[PDB]
């Protein structure tokens, strides 16, 4: 996964 | 779920509902009643026609060869019974929410939204593109989605391996040289369509949604311009390409910014180094990596480049026979319990 580098936390709601 | 949907799997699961569903292949979550673990199962009727099964032989081998966060995640393949009762190939996969083109359909992307999955997109493509694989189909709905953003590549039956009736890419992302010239495969196509995807994300819809051949080249043209000089119709060897290309009215580069007039300036600016018609100077993935827009997510260092893999990885299209059914069924069984 790349979570880790999502450094603002983007989400999308589904 | 429906009911026409069968799936000759292990009891132990559980169909959930049904995600895709097309003439090649047809996905499906499900549980696995023992572990509670859900997955993506998709199932292929391969050997009516050697077309599919070289399309599912090219489309596991690149799954069992990758192990890379942004190409989706293959966790095993159902082993038949016997090779007599082997008729259906069940590829189980992690299961994903859903794919870009749903998304671009129903929600409204942020400017980082798109950074972001595009800075994916092109990084899966970097590891391809190192290895030597291109994957000739990327558009919207090959991009599986999380809710935390996470983005994979899926679907590389079509991938194809440099070197020196048949399924066709969605026209609306194919690269000009493909439509015209006998295109021997390269890099450079793949990176248009993540140019045609980037447009998209930004317009949120297709960027040229062609009705057929002539109408794609119409289109595509009034955007980037029609190319008028020798150097320019280089790339383009065929004179009856080159004829029709002359045909055409001139259009000149269309001023994407006036175009996009909410768009990051960045984001045209790769878009535009993308959607260039020669591809010689068609930026590369690597390239487009280290471009400022991405400028958020790039690291030289968590961008892996891949390793060569030979033509022969894909030696049962290079026979002076085509193979037999029989023959593919053979390479697949190898592939599915090796
Ligand atoms: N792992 C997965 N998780 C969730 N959905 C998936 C997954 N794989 C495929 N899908 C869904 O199935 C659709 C088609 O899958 P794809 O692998 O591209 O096969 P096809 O050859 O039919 O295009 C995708 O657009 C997506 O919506
Ligand atoms: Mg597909």
């Amino acid at each position: 996964s790349l979570q880790n580098r999502n450094t603002k936390n983007l989400s999308l709601d589904i | 779920m429906p009911k026409r949907i069968v799936y000759n799997i292990s009891s132990d699961f559980q169909l959930k509902s049904l995600l895709g569903e097309g003439a090649y292949g047809v996905v499906c979550s499900a549980t696995h009643k023992p572990t509670g673990e859900i997955v993506a199962i998709k199932k292929i009727e391969p050997f009516d026609k050697p077309l599919f099964a070289l399309r599912t032989l090219r489309e596991i081998k690149i799954l069992k060869h990758f192990k890379h966060e942004n190409i989706i995640t293959i966790f095993n393949i159902q082993r038949p019974d016997s090779f007599e009762n082997f008729n259906e190939v069940y590829i189980i996969q992690e299961l994903m929410q859903t794919d870009l083109h749903r998304v671009i359909s129903t929600q409204m992307l942020s400017d980082d939204h798109i950074q972001y999955f595009i800075y994916q997109t092109l990084r899966a493509v970097k590891v391809l593109h190192g290895s030597n694989v291109i994957h000739r189909d990327l558009k919207p709905s090959n991009l599986l989605i999380n809710s935390n953003c996470d983005l994979k590549v899926c679907d590389f039956g079509l991938a194809r391996i440099i070197d020196e009736v048949e399924f066709v890419a969605t026209r609306w992302y194919r690269a000009p040289e493909v439509m015209l010239t006998s295109a021997k495969y390269s890099r450079a196509m793949d990176v248009w369509s993540c140019g045609c995807i980037l447009a998209e994300l930004f317009l949120r819809r297709p960027i040229f949604p062609g009705r057929d051949y002539r109408h794609q080249l119409l289109l595509i043209f009034g955007i980037i311009g029609t190319p008028h000089s020798d150097n320019d119709l280089r790339c383009i060897e065929s004179p009856r390409a080159r004829e029709y290309i002359k045909s055409l009215p001139m259009y000149p580069a269309a001023p994407l910014e006036k175009m996009f007039p909410r768009v990051n300036p960045k984001g045209i600016d790769l878009l535009q180094r993308m959607l260039v018609f020669d591809p010689a100077k068609r930026i590369t993935a690597k390239e487009a990596l280290e471009h400022p827009y991405l400028q958020t997510y790039h690291d030289p260092n968590d961008e892996p480049e891949g390793e060569p893999i030979p033509p022969s990885f894909f030696e049962f299209d290079h026979y002076k026979e085509a193979l037999t059914t029989k023959d593919l069924k053979k390479l697949i069984w190898n592939e599915i319990f090796s």
